RNA sequence: AAUUGAAGAGUUUGAUCAUGGCUCAGAUUGAACGCUGGCGGCAGGCCUAACACAUGCAAGUCGAACGGUAACAGGAAGAAGCUUGCUUCUUUGCUGACGAGUGGCGGACGGGUGAGUAAUGUCUGGGAAACUGCCUGAUGGAGGGGGAUAACUACUGGAAACGGUAGCUAAUACCGCAUAACGUCGCAAGACCAAAGAGGGGGACCUUCGGGCCUCUUGCCAUCGGAUGUGCCCAGAUGGGAUUAGCUAGUAGGUGGGGUAACGGCUCACCUAGGCGACGAUCCCUAGCUGGUCUGAGAGGAUGACCAGCCACACUGGAACUGAGACACGGUCCAGACUCCUACGGGAGGCAGCAGUGGGGAAUAUUGCACAAUGGGCGCAAGCCUGAUGCAGCCAUGCCGCGUGUAUGAAGAAGGCCUUCGGGUUGUAAAGUACUUUCAGCGGGGAGGAAGGGAGUAAAGUUAAUACCUUUGCUCAUUGACGUUACCCGCAGAAGAAGCACCGGCUAACUCCGUGCCAGCAGCCGCGGUAAUACGGAGGGUGCAAGCGUUAAUCGGAAUUACUGGG
RNA sequence: GGAAGAUCGUCGUCUCCGGUGAGGCGGCUGGACUUCAAAUCCAGUUGGGGCCGCCAGCGGUCCCGGGCAGGUUCGACUCCUGUGAUCUUCCGCCA
């Protein structure tokens, strides 16, 4: 049940902390010789019931603001501490402020100076209390008017304590911790004390930290002034962490946590509540729970802002924060994290849309997820950062049906089919552009139309396009059904009269080119074609003969295994005449075909029907 | 450990066949392996003296798949042993049990032999073993787990095998493709191609 | 069978041949940082500050040594509660046991460090003038008395620390007596020196009915041994410096005393005046040394990390006793410095052990588990203790292995680069296709390390004894931190898995662009002056590879201190 | 963290400045510019922002800029209060 003691210096909330607790909450030498609680200092409760309420008191300075904002983080409950003599302090009215924007579920209100008032004025602040509770949008407050240097209001205290709930958390959560005062002490290492915002840990875990970006093994832990083997989240938690990492980079709120973050953002959006409008672009400091900026707001449609850091930081969805101006004076106004990367030009028209379906539509992670795989292909790292999954809520969005997903980034399965139509509208202007072609191979496609997207999602979909039967493939060539080679005219023409000159002799590319005026580029690239047809075959690259003539140039072969049972060069001269160059490009165009093969001596008939009967 | 990277652009690099991959070829030959080894290869090269021996250790060092160090412990057992060194390691090397695996010829390649014998498969004198470099003993019984028979691979290659030529220094007597080892080959059996001397002096710096 | 083994290059000139250094290629590390990083096995892991240390643990053990009952579990009489044999509480060492106490043994082993240390040490070869507790062998004794004391009781000091006062008592504690030579001294004659029992069982017989008595075990004392270790001495061998050539009066011998377990100026008395020294005395600087490690063809060089041997040290300085063994890491006393406590009068403490913290620095880890096993201390043994040890954790720090997929796959894609723009490069690479699950993961099955030890029981031996006890058998159940071991079975999908440096010549590996003696690179010779094969980038290539690169360090190359091997 | 201190232009240094911003000094980029330099000036350090057309890879809008905000004050870089940021020194980091 930790309860976090805050209000306007000096009214009695260490008086009340020693009551309770007895607890010495001065540390530093200073606030010893000073008097003040110049800085927060802890306070516990044990009992023979098992649990220890957790007591924070803050400074209720605004230049020692920084370190009540380190102290804000994790609260269960918030005790706002008023003096009856002068009632409600504006500090206090600060501090009630800040506690709105930040969605503390309760708060109570404990009067103190009251023996030194008369009753009267007990009851005229006790009215006065009740009436800015409903100031503030404050439902439930129990107040409690007390002298804590006699003890006044303690039995009527204890049954509210033990009232105050101490927040449950769900198994599945990433583990967070936010860092708030290291020091070592002489035995083993660092001890780091901070907050747990989620997970629960143990000496044999590794952790993350941040900002030092080094893994740190667990040495031991205190849960509140209570040595355990393992922690849980919603209570402060001492921590001592081995590792790499030394004090000089550790920075109070600096996170721990199980998985490397991916690196700080500057900008993000925030849910804006206020109890006045803010204006656009506009610096104030930024105040997290530990941690400081300075950053300068813009609005967007209505209470929706854009915050600019000047300094980076680890963030998640729907983390409250207290906004106030950069000068200090006044708390204005609160946020929320909503968006953890924008992008620039948040008024573009296709973008606004987009924010309020990302923002207005969904609370929830599924809504969103099928939200952002509108916007496009969904990144399971950028998904599982915003909403803190651990890998059992990783496996959630396995669980979804409809959700395609490879080995990155989710792609719903209509809009999946919608970026199938597409890539076939972009391969009908693929084969428009080049009527000739009988195209594009797999991944050439991939770059044609998705080079952005995951290869996996992209090759994938190409594969239940290929399932669908859209287009049929071979050797790599993708192409439609209806393709029966016949090509683009622009081909042919040049293929008519080439066809007699190929007959009767055909030539090589360069003597082709130079015989029907082509480029010879041009010219092989058609007879290419021609040949993937059927028309001609390359025995050697340029040289390229008719069909009629390779069915004539088996006949020949025919005879070598029946009247020589040996393969070798010499039947081209005691067969027709042709050339030794001849006859071995003939063979070894036969032996890559698989027509003949080649060992030693002699070329082998495994696999044609070359041979004959007898 | 393994390359991992094409094989024949590495062949083609000296120029040679040297049977990284085989099926109805041994080299392609029409991969213009010769005339472009690389962006810069349509100009000769003549490349100085430790080009040239360091690059036929290359050569026979990939045809074996070992690496530099263990091949140089190999140069310096080879060293340690009485008589030639050359004579006696190439011998010794042919004795590595992907080699044999090769010649035999239920495999492939060598590599092909370093994933059949990885998968477990190979039984030696009735011991599964895993590393190609063991070097088998003369008269010694090698064979496959009765498990890896069947596979459409192993007769593939057996086909290869026969049209290789086979091993006279070893008899595989295929009838559940299981050979004997019988002795590693003399000097004079084998290569009449690869000078190992160049080798050993190439590791007398 | 006990070897098999030695490479050069570049750079002085206009050119040559020499001499001569400078630099590099090699190998290596207890290495560090940079980039990269999938797994497994085997190793290693404060070389800086011998700098300071929180906290815990690391040396305890024996009731079969003694009086005891603090605590527990039985038993005992008794309480008579009541659920009338369930429970109630008293008293009860009388049993199992053991707090604390006395006493025995260990704590002088093992571990850590290399500060000091150039000889008092170490290595090797020796030697005589010594010792060796408990182990083991022989030889024999072992009887009979006395007086205290801790524990305890009553009182009391002081903040605490730690005592003090008075009284009671046991002991295998102490002190006597008796007795003992094959022991010691004595030429000899003679003189002298020892103790303690406990435990188990038991027939007859005593029985103050506790026990005596019989038997066995083991304990005590004496003498000679063994072996082991230790002490002592000698001979050399073991860094640099002569811009250190003089140095010493207890130093060199003598006689006598003292002293050592033992020789001896070890020490004293007195006498003598010697003694050491270019074979380097003396003095100074550096330093633990060796077996060895790295390197080398070799001879040698450097080095002495891990492991093993020897010495030395335990915050510093010293001291000496107890003890077989110490001037004693975790004993004592004094002083100091540093920190802590204190009622301020006075006390407390020492990680160069296991871990750990800070500091130093470029840098080196669990504030870990088990005594399961090996080893060690005590004990009859079981067991008790153990940070020795066994593992585990961590780290690419090193050595080794494997994988990140084999086959086929050209119409040799796209893109990039390069052009003569005609064409080739990346490239069968990809895609496709047949395959494949190694390892990893999951889920199961599942060796061995584990020998023994305990109980029971039989036989044999011993004994008056079928008792106790001892040995050898056999049955039973049992000893795992590792361990979710190794290993195998499957299940599934290439599924979880390649980078680093270099590309002018030495030295294997090239084109364009950008830049223009600028920005900058650089081990060396060098480069870049608007067409850089050297900067920066791209593509491509080369070399290593789960590692790759610079710096640091040693040998090699360097036959460049040259015995082999120089002028 | 706290206390106190310095600094935060518009390219840098300084003089500053309460009358509306300016100037001294400097480095560099060039032009006018020589054989190169040197010098002189010129031109320039062009700054940012919400938003726009955008990816236009950029270019405009209006607005602003002595870190930023706030107030004077009649008017602020100018006075001052803050605010942080960097920077100097010191106090303690006690589960
Ligand atoms: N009469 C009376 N005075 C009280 C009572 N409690 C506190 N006070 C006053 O409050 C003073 C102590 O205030 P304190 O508790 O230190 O103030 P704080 O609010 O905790 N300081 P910070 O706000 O910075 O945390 C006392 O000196 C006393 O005069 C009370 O019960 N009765
Ligand atoms: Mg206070």
């Amino acid at each position: 049940m930790i309860i976090a003691t805050a209000g306007h210096v000096d009214h009695g909330k260490t008086t009340l902390l020693q009551a309770i607790t007895g607890v010495n909450a001065d540390r530093l030498p200073e606030e010893k010789k000073r008097g003040m609680t110049i800085d927060l200092g802890y306070a516990y409760w044990p009992q023979p019931d098992g649990r220890v309420p957790g007591f924070i008191d803050v400074p209720g300075h605004e230049k020692f603001l920084s370190n009540m904002l380190a102290g804000v983080g994790g609260i269960d409950h918030a005790l706002l501490v008023v003096a009856c003599d002068d009632g409600v302090m504006a500090q206090t009215r600060e501090h009630l402020a800040i506690l709105q924007l930040t969605g503390n579920p309760m708060l109570t209100v404990a009067l103190t100076k009251a023996d030194r008032v008369d009753e009267a004025r007990v009851d005229e602040v006790e009215r006065q209390v009740k009436e800015v509770l409903r100031e503030y949008g404050f439902a439930e407050a129990k107040l409690f008017i007390t002298a804590a240097t006699e003890g006044r209001g303690m039995d009527a205290l204890r049954e509210h304590l033990l009232q105050l709930p101490e927040r449950e958390h769900a198994s599945q959560h990433s583990f967070r911790l936010a860092i708030d005062r290291a020091f070592t002490v002489k035995g083993a290492g660092l001890v780091v004390t901070g907050t747990a915002l989620s997970g629960e840990v143990k000496v044999g875990d590794s952790l993350w930290l941040t900002g030092v970006n080094k893994p740190m093994r667990v040495r031991a832990l205190h849960a509140q002034n209570q040595p355990t083997e393992t922690a849980n989240a919603g209570q402060r938690i001492a921590l001592n962490i081995a590792g790499d990492a030394e004090k000089e980079q550790i920075n109070r709120g600096d996170w721990l946590l199980a998985d490397v973050p991916p690196e700080p953002f500057t900008r993000v959006i925030v849910e804006l509540q206020t109890h006045t409008p803010l204006t656009q672009w506009q610096p104030l400091h930024i105040h997290h729970a530990a941690s400081h900026v300075t950053g300068r707001v813009s609005l967007l449609e209505d209470n929706l802002a854009e915050l600019v850091f000047d300094t980076p930081l680890w963030l998640a969805d729907n983390d409250r924060l207290v906004l106030r101006d950069i000068s200090a004076r006044n708390t204005l106004a609160g946020a929320r994290v909503v968006m953890l990367n924008p992008p620039r030009r948040g008024k573009r028209k296709p973008e606004y849309l987009q924010w309020l379906a990302s923002l207005a539509r969904a609370q929830s992670d599924a809504d969103a997820l099928s939200v952002h795989l509108e916007r496009g292909a969904v990144n399971l790292a950028d998904f599982a950062w915003a909403r803190q999954l651990n890998g059992e809520g990783m496996r959630e969005l396995l669980q979804q049906p409809g959700y395609i997903q490879a080995g990155y980034s989710l792609l719903n399965a209509p809009v999946a089919a919608r970026w199938q139509r597409k890539i076939l509208d972009t391969l009908a202007t693929y084969h428009e552009q080049h009527r000739d072609e009988p195209g594009p191979g797999r991944e050439r496609l991939r770059r044609m139309a998705l080079p952005m997207e995951d290869e996996a999602l992209v090759l994938l979909l190409i594969e239940k396009m290929r399932e669908s039967g859209d287009i049929h493939s071979h050797h790599g060539w993708l192409h439609l059904p209806d393709h029966k080679a016949g090509f683009s005219e622009e081909q042919q023409a040049i293929w008519q009269k080439a066809e007699p000159l190929f007959g009767d002799e055909p030539w090589w590319v360069r003597d082709l080119a130079k015989e029907t005026g082509t480029d010879e580029q041009a010219m092989r690239l058609t007879l290419r074609q021609a040949a993937q047809q059927g028309i001609i075959t390359a025995i050697v690259k340029d040289r390229y003969y008719r069909n009629d003539r390779i069915v004539e140039f088996a006949n020949m072969i025919r005879d070598l295994d029946q009247e020589c049972g040996s393969t070798c060069a010499a039947d081209f001269r005691d067969r027709l005449g042709v050339g030794r160059k001849l006859a071995i490009q003939i063979l070894e165009y036969f032996d890559r075909i698989g027509f003949t093969r080649r060992r030693g001596n002699d070329h082998l008939l495994r696999d044609a029907l070359l041979f004959p009967e007898k | 450990a393994r390359y991992l990277g094409p094989k024949l652009k590495l062949s083609r690099r000296e120029g040679t066949d040297l049977f990284l991959k085989s099926g109805v070829r041994a080299i392609d030959t029409k991969c213009k392996i010769e005339q472009a080894p690389g962006q810069h290869g349509a100009r000769k090269p003549r490349l100085s003296d430790y080009g040239v021996q360091l690059r036929e250790k290359q050569k026979v060092r990939r045809i074996y798949g070992v690496l530099e160090r263990q091949f140089r412990n190999y140069y310096k057992e080879a060293a340690r042993l009485k008589g030639n060194t050359g004579e006696n390691l190439l011998a010794l090397l042919e004795g590595r049990l992907d080699n044999v695996v090769y010649r035999m010829g239920f495999g492939a390649t060598r590599a092909e032999a370093r994933q059949l014998v990885s998968h477990k498969a190979i039984m030696v004198n009735g011991r599964v073993v895993n590393i190609a470099s063991y070097q088998v003993s003369p008269n010694d019984v090698v064979s496959i787990r009765e498990k890896a028979k069947k596979q459409s691979r192993v007769k593939a290659a057996l086909e290869l095998a026969e049209q290789r030529e086979k091993p006279t220094w070893l008899e595989v007597d295929a009838g559940k493709m299981e050979g004997t080892f019988k002795r590693k080959p003399e000097r004079s059996d084998l290569s009449a191609d690869i000078n190992e001397h160049l080798i050993v002096e190439l590791y007398s710096k």
